[PDB]
């Protein structure tokens, strides 16, 4: 941080904690020892200043569809050896329970699209062959899979 | 794998046999750890500005950081005096002593003002270690 | 048997009455190796051997267990094979590259002096009543593999060469080692795909054990500590998971000999309905993804009974044999299906 | 002090160097003299 404005803002924010030890009772070593961890915690952020059940499965299926080439799909899901239908098939394969195609799942899909988690690619008028893209960071999807008790790394073709 | 662990044990034993020591010392382990780590290696490291090698620069930095961090649980002149006391086993002439003093002064200044690993606190300024060096 | 001291017999009998005899027997094998309970369990179970049977003199049911060990490098498979080589009273060690089809089996040769056709026994023939170890079995040439199936299935070899037709006994316990193609085992593929062996060869094997490599810090700590401790212990100058004290090597050998030469268990208390339902479920979940598997489980239960020195088999032997066989079977499946298999068969694995 | 010890060491080294200014061959023959028999 060489920005004068930013550094001055940081100094203004952190001065009250700087001046506490002397109030509590020119001791350079004492002040530095008391103050170092707070400075490290502040430096952790220099420039910075609960989904429904089936939504998690939709999100992980979308991530898998986006980042896994189609050729390997059966290799990961077919028991013996992106478009919306691929997403539906992957979701049906992943979930251990039989999920009915209620309109509520489509409402979830549209809500996820609105929340800017899934990006629509094709024309808005074409609602029979729609295309989607997933824009979720990998750490987020790993955390949500952990909260779901699912191991996504075992299915990611690129990592294997 | 475990094979590398056995190799490390063998290397420590080889170091022990080289020095004609009936027992193995941790210094041999520290020596072999580098050799196992290095892997890809250049022909020769470039000089650092009178010139000094990169390995010696890292060695001096490690020694000074370790001493300051140990004392944490100092002064510039006191630290230089300690260093010259520790390196007395190698210096054999007055010229080498003055060269070592020159080198340590230059290295401490360079760390203070270029690498930011050492922070000055207000002729004998206090020196502290940047809390993000491991 | 005649050379056995009565003190050996009394010590063996005193060991047999211990309720934890199995645990200490399993822990007594490979003290220098840490972990890997399943592999030593299977190898001990194969070592004790079953009871060969000849129902009617029309067909012969083998009482031998063939073990296959597929492993990622760094799992001390060769160490296990070497220990088995040392322990066995009769043992022959062979390598993959140096073993030809002619070398392993008996061959016909003209005598240099008298020049009549004579038979020279191969490794397997000298392994009769003993154990044979194959290292790097994945290196076998297919032509050399062809001759193996006959001895594996019938424990006898018929040599028809140079106008001489002879039959030789080949009752041996075979332990084979293998490494996956590419050097790493892929959990996303079937066991058949990872190993360059034909389906009949795998079918002839009774126990299959795959070993993988995982980066677990606590397990790494345990491995490092045990290895360095063993290194310190066995210096020439200086010269468990179950929590049970291992038995002495000589005592274990004497126990093995006595159990091999005294016990003949009988399967008079087996519930056929439970095994029939389990086998129907096995058929269902195998076609979703044979009789010799039943035979292997039967001889496995017989061997487990022989471990406890019991003239009659208790159903606990059957339960343990089912457990280990199911573990071996699920270990050979893809990751996408082994979770469902474990969920379905949680009754028996618990 | 460190300087005094180093100066004493340097004086000893100079004295030993003056001692070894004698021709090395004088001892080499002696070495060989023990190997000749
Ligand atoms: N789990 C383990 N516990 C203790 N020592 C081990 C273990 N795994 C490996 N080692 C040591 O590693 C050495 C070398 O292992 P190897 O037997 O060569 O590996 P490997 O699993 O047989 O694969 P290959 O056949 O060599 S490619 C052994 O002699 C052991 O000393
Ligand atoms: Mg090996």
């Amino acid at each position: 941080c060489r920005d004068l404005k930013e550094l001055r803002h940081l100094a203004v924010l952190n001065f009250p904690k700087y001046c506490e030890p002397v109030v509590k009772g020119r001791d350079t070593r004492k002040l530095w020892r008391n103050i170092e961890p707070h400075l490290k915690k502040a430096m952790q952020t220099v420039y910075l200043r609960e989904l429904p059940y089936y939504s998690k499965f939709i999100l992980i299926a979308a991530y898998l569809a986006s980042y896994n080439p189609a050729r390997t799909d059966k290799r990961f899901f077919l028991k013996h050896h992106f478009p919306l239908d691929r997403l539906l098939a992957i979701l049906y394969s992943i979930v251990d329970s039989r999920v009915a195609p209620t309109a509520n799942i489509f409402s979830q899909i549209t809500s996820l699209v609105t929340l800017q988690l899934l990006t629509l690619v094709g024309h808005d008028d074409q609602l029979d062959g729609p295309k989607y893209k997933c824009t979720v960071s990998l750490d987020f999807i790993r955390a949500i899979a952990r909260t779901v008790n699912f191991d996504i790394i075992k299915y990611l073709y690129d990592f294997l | 794998t475990v094979r590398q662990l056995e190799s490390m044990i063998r290397l420590s034993e080889a170091m022990a046999r080289m020095h004609c020591c009936d027992e193995v010392q941790p210094k041999h382990v520290k020596e072999a750890f580098r050799l196992l780590n290095k892997s890809i290696i250049r022909v020769e490291t470039p000089d650092v500005n009178l010139r000094l090698g990169f390995s010696e620069y890292c060695r001096i930095s490690n020694l000074i950081v370790l001493h300051l961090r140990k004392v944490e649980e100092l002064k510039r002149s006191e630290l230089v005096n300690w260093y010259l006391k520790e390196i007395e086993s190698e210096i054999d002439s007055e010229e080498e002593l003055i060269n070592k003093k020159r080198i340590i002064e230059k290295v401490i200044h360079r760390l203070t003002h270029y690498d930011h690993v050492l922070i000055e606190l207000t002729e004998d300024p206090y020196l502290v270690v940047n809390p993000n060096y491991l | 048997v005649g050379e056995l001291t009565d003190e050996d017999v009394k010590m063996i009998t005193s060991l047999s009455k211990d309720q934890q005899i199995g645990e200490k027997i399993f822990a007594s094998i490979a003290p220098s190796i840490y972990g890997h309970e399943d592999i030593k369990r299977g190898l001990a179970l194969a070592l004790f051997g079953g009871e060969p049977k000849n129902p009617g003199g029309k067909h012969k049911v083998r009482g031998d267990i063939n073990v296959l060990l597929c492993g990622d490098p760094g799992t001390a498979k060769s160490q296990f094979l070497k220990y088995i080589e040392k322990v066995s009273s009769r043992a022959i060690f062979t390598t993959g590259q140096g073993a030809s089809a002619v070398g392993l089996t008996a061959y016909v040769q003209r005598h240099p002096v008298s020049r009549e056709w004579t038979l020279e026994a191969g490794a397997l023939v000298l392994a009769d009543r003993g154990v044979c170890l194959i290292d790097e079995f994945d290196k076998m040439n297919d032509q050399d593999r062809t001759s193996i199936h006959e001895a594996m299935e019938q424990q006898s070899i018929s040599i028809s060469k140079a106008g001489i037709v002879t039959s030789l006994q080949a009752r041996c316990t075979v332990i084979a080692a293998a490494n996956p193609i590419g050097g790493r085992y892929d959990p996303s593929l079937t066991f058949s795909e990872n190993v360059d062996l034909t389906e009949p060869i795998i079918s002839r094997f009774d126990i299959l054990c795959v070993v993988r490599d995982t980066v677990d810090p606590v397990q790494d700590e345990m491995l490092a500590r045990f290895v360095v401790g063993s290194h310190v212990r066995h210096h020439p100058s200086n010269k468990n998971t179950y929590g049970v004290e291992p038995l002495p090597q000589e005592v274990l050998k004497k126990y093995i000999i006595y159990a091999k030469e005294r016990v003949h268990p009988k399967l008079n208390q087996m519930d056929q309905d439970k095994v029939a339902k389990m086998y129907s479920d096995l058929r269902k979940e195998s076609m979703a993804t044979t009789v010799r598997h039943i035979e292997s489980m039967i001889r496995m239960a017989e061997a487990h009974a022989r471990i406890h020195l019991r003239d009659y088999v208790i159903e606990d032997d059957v339960n343990m044999a089912i457990r280990v066989m199911l573990e071996s079977f699920i270990d050979t499946q893809k990751f996408s299906v082994m979770r469902s298999m474990r969920k379905t068969f949680a009754r028996y694995l618990s | 002090s460190q300087d005094l010890l180093e100066r004493i060491r340097a004086k000893e080294a100079q004295k030993q160097l003056a001692q070894m200014t004698r021709c090395p061959e004088q001892e080499q023959r002696l070495q060989r003299l023990e190997r000749l028999p």
